[PDB]
């Protein structure tokens, strides 16, 4: 199984 | 949130980008149990982002969390997976979510 993409957030 | 009417029907976002806008809204609210195929959780997330039940101090809604999103990486991944040029569409969705049907 792949990994579901999660949008990176600013830091 | 699961009703017949839709939040995004009062915005300029095309119906083909409704799942894109709901994925933006769900990822902005730091949800992690979300799966792309679950439309119900997407609708709940966007409903709680645009019409929260307990808004914070001096904030009408949780639309301000959209400014932390990195739209460039999302557009890059969209172009890689689906061969879609949607970089301006993410910006349009963000602006419409922050203020539904502005006076342009």
């Amino acid at each position: 199984l792949e990994i579901s993409y999660k949008i990176p957030k600013s830091q | 949130p699961q009703g017949e009417m839709d939040l995004l029907d009062s915005t300029r976002i095309h119906p083909e980008d409704y799942s894109l806008a709901r994925k933006m809204a769900a990822d902005a609210l730091d949800i992690e149990d979300i799966d792309d195929d679950d439309e119900s959780a997407m609708r709940n997330a966007i409903y709680e982002m645009v019409f929260p039940r307990s808004p914070p101090k001096d904030e009408d809604d949780l639309t301000f969390k959209l400014d932390e999103l990195i739209l460039d990486d999302y557009a890059t991944e969209l172009e890689r997976k689906h061969q879609l040029k949607k970089r301006s569409t993410l910006q349009i969705i963000k602006e419409e979510l922050q203020s539904r049907y502005r006076e342009i």
